């Protein structure tokens, strides 16, 4: 099973993926430029939340329709608490997608983006040591509290570690010759 | 012998003139309401200096005394005069501590020496009341005179005291687990922080957790020494 | 002395080789090395403990466990000091930070039998010991010392990392470098640790007739604190020793404990999948509540909602909603209504039996009285408090005074007991179910007197969720049918030598923590349009009436069904309610509370 | 790469057994094997040599570094130096677990064997840890690996190349 | 694993000897003010002798603050101290040329000069001792180190001055007694056989002569060989006065 890939931190989405399509309908702020009808009509100046993939699709350079504005726990104010100890803040009670849906604001020419890059970058080397010792050492246990914090892009690191362990304690235990039945099991 | 130089480094960061000068301003203010603490935020010293930022947090005693002796030679380069007004200067601290936030019931023996930021709910205080840090005796007869720090006959107006208080905090009831009853801890103020809390305010007290001696049953008891205290509402 | 030196070292030696080399399996698959492995995946995970089992050491090399045995504080510090020096060849190198060795603590465990506190013959002072019993009291946590510095104070001369003996035993400083008292410890130089203090009561079945229960004293140290409180069951392993001229006190040094009754492991979690999955859930566990009870089927199905409970909700301004369920069951003797309650105190995984008669105001919800120390008053709670996310079993509770049933009507709406006495104010928590039973004013239920039958006023049975009236019948059929239940059920009293009780009960704590619903919008439509119907029809019975009824119909009641709809897909782990389960729902309530009223 | 692919390759190394019957020269497509002659010598590659251990038709002879005295000084070497140190074969793991299984009914010492392997085991894992950690914390772009065995870098490669590659792309995102 | 990926050889240490010239390019107001500012300071060591006595506490907690205020080098620094050390070197090849005007100026700042290495030489932690002593020409190699415990009992009950723990924490080794010449000659402290058991201060005197031989050659040389380079001397007036 094949499962296309998620193409989030590069320059664009990967377009059947399946959590690039969950990631971009997050919500982000946006103020009015134009005046626009028959949506009666919204008047210019009006504050709205609007999906970010209709916000990529209605700001066009110009910025004609429409001005963006990064959400608060991407401003300075939260970077800085980011900074003390990366280990402690919870990245699945933020957006479940924190690097996918932050590297994708780039896109907006923000004078703010040497700041947001240098905030990602330093957030994941903070937090990868912890990853690699619990995933790598977490034999035959519980393993509900330590996966808890976790961003969807950080758990697949902790399920590839696990699965590496796996397979060794199997070859040296003699399993590993065995033959079985695969996903079929369910029946 | 490195906290020389560690001293050093906390008299090159107060000297912040250089840079948009922000900490020689709040000094010119202490100055200027003839007060004898100031209040830093960990945040600017973490962003000029990581190693003295995070050494800080772990050696809360050995280090805060080189910030202190810093801040009085700064205050005499200013003004000689104003720095004999007062024996000693404090620093208090506020910011972002990351692991070092706790609750009366997660503070623990492996916190001890640890800067440490406990939140929580006033319960009780004990009254104000002065302590001694140095006395002074006198002779007419003679114009002799003595000293000590912790015939003649004493010189109330040449030995000096300084005031002491008792608080209690007690953990938030709302954050309790099942079935058990709230944890709580003591905590001292002294000096210009006595009577800033009262019963049933929500504070968050920044201080250093220490143990207190008590044949010996090798058992003590920990107390918080307050640094700052802050309210909230 | 040098020789008693040379014997420390060689027996150290021995101790370090067991953990190194000893390993389990067979030729025939392959091998593994048991505590090596152990003791690496718990230092890179910053744990610094092992639990080494007796049973293994004594196969491994007899002499080492029969010193262990005979003479364990002189011995359990050398296997210590070994398993420390085995983490860090096991480890080594370290990254950056990590350069500096910790300190294992060494834990026992054994599958030997037990002896009651009685039986501890005043020869076995040192020895160590395995006992069962009931921790009664529990001390808060304190510092204790394991090394010291000391400055003179006359000369400030110093003497520095003085050790402390471990257990309730204290020490005394040097007088040499003077005044008499010369020396004064240092704090800052205190190296530290947690400690913690118990009381255990011998077992009520082992204690003979005609005498007192022993007690006994615990001292518990490290990665043992606050892992046990009160009113629990527990295995202790332990070393006994000492603390009119010639009385000493005498207390236990734990070394190991077990819970008698943890995370649930994979496999368990593949088992309560499948158990969710199978689809006639709901008939196999409505089997496995009181299954000796011959009958009643609804009740079990009741009883069974009761257990998993509702969900608990936080709105946006800020305010709560309860959850949780309330039973009542009222009626005929003889009809084993308290047996029901003794089978759900423990069936739950956190539950309290009391009798409404024998129980005051103040012992239900909490108290406050004077410390036996110090001069100070003090908070204590009362039985709603100890059984906080559980059930409580309020039996015979038609006999309680009403200035005491007036008590609890905060804890049983609010879930939280507010206090205002002898000077303190606080709120606590109560968030728990209550199961009552009770006789007609009559003793058995008179239909010829209709409504006077209760005398419950609305203001608390309006507090309920469900209200049973059970009452006896006489048809034959079913009385053959119970009389031969009730004769075999005796006489397989010796013959006897879906799912069990221990197996259920693990069960209901993992749903109620993983799983939380919320009701589907027809679902919702379905359920509104019948409360309207409902309403009406009760307020034209008490219009038609010349009398008031004593079981009003609310928007209590309305929250009543919605708890019962999220308890029934709880059960198969579902997160949405369904018209199914609505309909289910509104069956269990129009029997209870419709016949009721 | 699965386990049993790696220990499908080290099945390849050559092994001495002494046959306890006779048979000819034998052809096949990876080489010629034999005469087989009863109480006498032959090279046989292991996985043949297991084969016959099993149906009771040969004795294994242990391969010459497998001994006590030149396992206790590579195992100090190897604790002692700052990098990965030379192996006496490049599958030791699996050649162990194979003959050690099997075959220690002729293989004296097979008990104390274990421990030293098990212990050069335990150090060259704790250097690959170490040198993954430093890989990421100073964001290096190459490394050398002269003396890692396909078995160790198997074990834990997997991650480490998951973890850089998502590193990489969250450095360069500023210049498209 | 094995990774793969210039002012340094400068002045490893804040402490130069002036071999070496710097070959490259200055302003005018560089040297100008570079030499008028450590004229400054030359004063100022005097006028803090004449405030309180020489080498305390006092003096050396007041003339750091005037290095840190004046920006030349420092008890070494391990981030770039390259710089003070380069204007440091560069100001005192600028130095030799004011007050060489006259004889007792010379040894007025010859001596602020001693006081200031005397300090700086007071300040040394023992890494600082253990490589400029193998790094720099100043050698002085120490010999059967053992043997010291047994002047530790004669050296105790020979000297008024010296002390057991001066032993170690003076730390002992063996070199002549003209080294300690002073001493010998005074006949203050245990020299035996012609051989002193010596600690860094008067390897630290040695260092205070050579210097003063070697920097009166090189004011000689400036007395003498300058005129080329004279066809600016503007500041020598405002600097003598
Ligand atoms: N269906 C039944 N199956 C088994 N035992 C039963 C049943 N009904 C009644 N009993 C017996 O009834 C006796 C009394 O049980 P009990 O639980 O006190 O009933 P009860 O309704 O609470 N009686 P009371 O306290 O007078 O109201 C016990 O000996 C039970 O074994
Ligand atoms: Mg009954
Ligand atoms: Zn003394």
């Amino acid at each position: 099973y094949f499962r296309v890939e998620s193409g989030a931190l590069g320059p664009e989405e990967n377009f059947l993926s399946l959590d690039d399509i969950l990631m971009s309908h997050e919500k982000l702020p946006v103020r009015t430029e134009t005046a626009m009808p028959r949506l009666n009509a919204v008047p210019q100046g009006s504050k709205l939340e609007l999906p970010l993939w209709l916000a990529k699709g209605l700001f066009d350079n110009k910025r004609r329709i429409l001005s963006v504005e990064l959400p608060k726990i991407y401003q300075e104010g939260w970077r800085t608490v980011f900074s003390a100890d990366p280990n402690v803040v919870d990245l699945h009670k933020m957006g479940p997608h924190f690097y996918g849906f932050g590297s994708q604001l780039l896109h907006f020419d923000s004078p703010e983006n040497a700041d947001i890059s240098q905030s990602l970058l330093q957030t994941f080397i903070g937090r990868f040591r912890r990853i690699m010792d619990s995933s790598q050492n977490a034999y035959n246990e519980d393993t509900s509290a330590l996966v808890a914090r976790l961003d969807e892009m950080e758990r697949g690191l902790f399920q590839t570690g696990q699965k590496g362990l796996n397979d060794f304690q199997c070859w040296e235990k003699g399993q590993a010759s065995q033959i079985t039945a695969s996903n079929l099991v369910q029946n | 012998v490195e906290l020389r130089e560690a001293q050093r480094d906390y008299l090159d960061f107060l000297d912040d003139e250089e840079d948009q000068g922000i900490y020689q301003s709040k000094v010119r203010e202490l100055i200027s309401d003839n007060q004898y603490r100031l209040i830093v935020n960990v945040n600017d010293l973490r962003r000029k200096n990581e190693k003295r930022a995070n050494r800080l947090l772990n050696n809360a005693f050995e280090e805060l005394v080189a910030f202190q002796r810093a801040l009085k030679d700064f205050v005499a380069s200013i003004d000689a005069t104003y720095a004999k007004q007062y024996e000693e200067f404090y620093v208090g601290l506020e910011g972002s501590f990351g692991s070092k936030h706790v609750s009366p019931r997660t503070l623990t023996s492996c916190f001890l020496s640890c800067v440490v930021c406990v939140e929580g709910i006033v319960t009780k205080c004990s009254l104000v009341r002065p302590k001694v840090v140095r006395s002074v005796h006198y002779c007419p007869a003679t114009k002799k005179t003595i000293e000590r720090r912790y015939p003649l006959e004493t010189e109330y107006g040449l030995s000096v005291y300084k005031d002491h208080q008792t608080i209690t905090i007690q953990e938030m009831p709302e954050k309790a687990p099942a079935g058990q009853l709230p944890r709580s801890v003591d905590v001292i103020l002294d000096d210009d922080l006595v009577d800033k809390a009262k019963p049933g305010d929500r504070v968050q007290v920044v201080g250093t957790y220490r143990c207190l001696p008590g044949y010996t049953s090798g058992t003590f008891r920990t107390v918080l020494i307050a640094c700052n205290v802050k309210q909230m509402s | 002395a040098d020789e008693g030196q040379a014997r420390k070292s060689q027996l150290q030696r021995r101790f370090k080789e067991f953990l190194r080399q000893y390993r389990v399996g067979t030729d025939r698959t392959g091998f593994t090395f048991k505590y090596r492995d152990e003791l690496k995946r718990h230092y890179n995970l910053g744990e610094y403990w092992i639990e080494v089992e007796m049973e293994d050491l004594a196969s491994f090399d007899e002499d080492l466990a029969d010193y262990l045995y005979k003479q364990p504080a002189e011995h359990l510090q050398l296997l210590e000091e070994a398993a420390k020096e085995v983490a860090d060849e096991v480890t080594r190198p370290r990254p950056s930070g990590e350069e500096v060795l910790q300190d294992i603590q060494v834990m026992l465990k054994s599958d030997a039998s037990p002896s009651s506190i009685r039986s501890l013959k005043s020869d076995m002072m040192s020895h160590l010991v395995k006992i069962p019993g009931i921790i009664i009291a529990a001390s808060a946590v304190r510092a204790k010392a394991t090394r010291i510095s000391i400055q003179c104070r006359s000369c400030r001369n110093t003497l520095t990392n003085i050790a402390m003996r471990p257990g309730l035993e204290g020490y005394a400083l040097p007088r040499k470098c003077c005044p008499l008292d010369p020396y004064f410890i240092m704090p800052d130089k205190c190296k530290c640790v947690d400690f913690q203090t118990l009381k255990l009561q011998e077992l009520p079945d082992a204690v003979p007739h005609g005498e007192m229960p022993r007690h006994m004293q615990l001292y518990c140290d490290r990665y043992l604190c606050d892992k046990v409180v009160p009113g629990n069951r527990v295995t202790i392993m332990g070393i006994y020793s000492i603390k009119g001229v010639g009385i000493r006190s005498s207390y236990i040094r734990v070394l190991g404990i077990q819970v008698d009754t943890g995370a649930v492991s994979p496999q368990e979690e593949e088992e309560f999948r499948r158990l969710a999955a199978l689809p006639n859930v709901y008939e196999v566990i409505s089997k496995s509540i009181a299954p000796s009870i011959f009958g009643g089927t609804d009740m079990k199905k009741a009883i069974a909602c009761l257990l998993f409970g509702g969900s608990r909700k936080r709105l946006p301004d800020g305010l709560t909603r309860r959850g949780d369920i309330n039973l009542l069951m009222l009626g005929d003797p003889g009809t084993a209504k308290s047996q029901l309650l003794k089978f759900v105190e423990k069936c739950s995984p956190i539950g309290v039996y009391t009798s409404g008669k024998g129980s005051s105001a103040a012992g239900l919800t909490a108290s406050v009285m004077r410390d036996p120390s110090s001069r100070n008053f003090i908070m204590e709670g009362g039985a709603m408090v100890l059984a906080d996310g559980g059930v409580v079993c309020i039996d015979e509770f038609d006999k309680m005074r009403e200035d005491d049933r007036v008590a609890i009507h905060e804890a049983m709406e609010q879930q939280t007991i507010s206090i205002a006495k002898a000077g303190i104010t606080t709120t606590l928590n109560s968030r728990c179910s209550v199961l009552a039973a009770a006789n007609s004013v009559f003793g058995r239920w008179d239909e010829t007197k209709g409504e006077d039958n209760i005398d419950f006023m609305p203001t608390i049975l309006s507090r309920f969720d469900m209200i049973f009236i059970v009452k006896d019948e006489h048809n034959e059929e079913r009385d053959v049918m119970l009389a031969k239940h009730v004769i075999t059920l005796h006489v397989s009293a010796l013959t006897q030598t879906e799912i069990d009780l221990a197996k259920l009960k693990k069960f209901i704590a993992y749903c109620r923590v993983k799983c939380g619903p919320r009701l589907s919008a027809e679902a919702a439509e379905k359920l509104k349009n019948r409360y309207i119907i409902m309403r009406s029809g009760a307020r034209q019975h008490e219009r038609d009436s010349d009398r008031r009824s004593s079981i009003p119909i609310t928007v209590r009641q309305l929250e009543a069904i919605v708890r019962i709809a999220e308890a029934l897909s709880k059960m198969k782990l579902q997160p949405f309610a369904t018209e199914a389960d609505v309909e289910e729902a509104l069956r269990l309530f129009q029997v209870s509370t419709l016949d009721a009223a | 790469m699965d386990a049993a692919e790696v220990e499908f390759l080290a099945e390849k190394e050559l092994v001495t057994i002494i046959p306890n019957f006779s048979l000819d020269k034998i052809y096949l497509i990876g080489g010629d094997l034999g005469p087989f002659n009863p109480g006498l010598p032959v090279e046989v590659p292991l996985w043949l040599a297991i084969n016959l251990k099993q149906r009771q038709k040969c004795r294994l002879l242990p391969p010459e570094w497998m001994d006590v005295e030149k396992l206790e000084k590579m195992r100090d070497h190897e604790r002692k130096e700052e990098t990965f140190t030379p192996m006496p074969s490049p599958y030791y793991m699996e050649l162990t677990k194979l003959l050690l299984n099997h075959a220690s009914d002729n293989i004296p010492k097979a008990d104390e064997i274990r421990t030293l392997v098990k212990d050069m085991w335990d150090t060259r894992i704790a250097k690959l840890r170490v040198s993954a950690d430093s890989f990421v914390r100073q964001q290096e772009a190459h490394a050398k690996l002269d003396n890692l065995t396909l078995m160790e870098i198997n074990t834990s490669g997997t991650f480490l190349t998951q973890a850089l590659n998502h590193m990489y792309k969250l450095r360069t995102n500023l210049q498209p | 694993m094995e990774f793969s990926g210039q002012r340094n050889a400068s002045y490893p240490h804040c402490l130069q000897f002036y071999l070496q010239p710097p070959s490259e390019n200055i302003s005018l107001i560089e040297f100008e003010n570079l030499a008028i500012d450590r004229v400054k300071l030359l004063k100022s060591v005097e006028n803090l002798g004449v405030s309180y006595v020489k080498g305390t506490e006092q003096y050396q907690s007041k003339l750091e603050s005037e290095l840190r205020k004046l920006k030349f080098s420092y008890r070494e620094n391990l981030e770039d101290e390259y710089e003070p050390r380069r204007r440091d070197h560069i100001s005192h090849f600028i130095l030799r040329l004011a007050y060489c005007q006259s004889e007792e100026l010379r040894r007025w700042f010859i001596q602020q000069e001693m006081d200031l290495l005397r300090f700086r030489f007071s300040i040394l932690p023992k890494d600082k001792i253990q490589d400029f002593l193998k790094d720099s020409q100043l050698q002085f190699e120490a010999i059967s180190d053992e043997e010291k415990t047994l002047r530790e009992q004669e050296i105790v009950a020979s000297s008024p001055s010296l002390s057991g723990l001066k032993l170690g924490f003076e730390s002992i080794y063996k070199i002549p007694f003209a080294d300690a010449l002073d001493l010998f000659r005074g006949r203050k402290v245990y020299l035996e056989d012609g051989f002193a058991y010596v600690p860094l201060k008067d390897i630290v005197a040695i260092i205070l002569n050579e210097f003063r031989a070697k920097l009166s050659k090189a004011l000689a040389l400036t007395a003498r060989s300058l005129p080329a380079v004279q066809s600016d001397e503007r500041l020598q007036p405002l600097l003598n006065h």
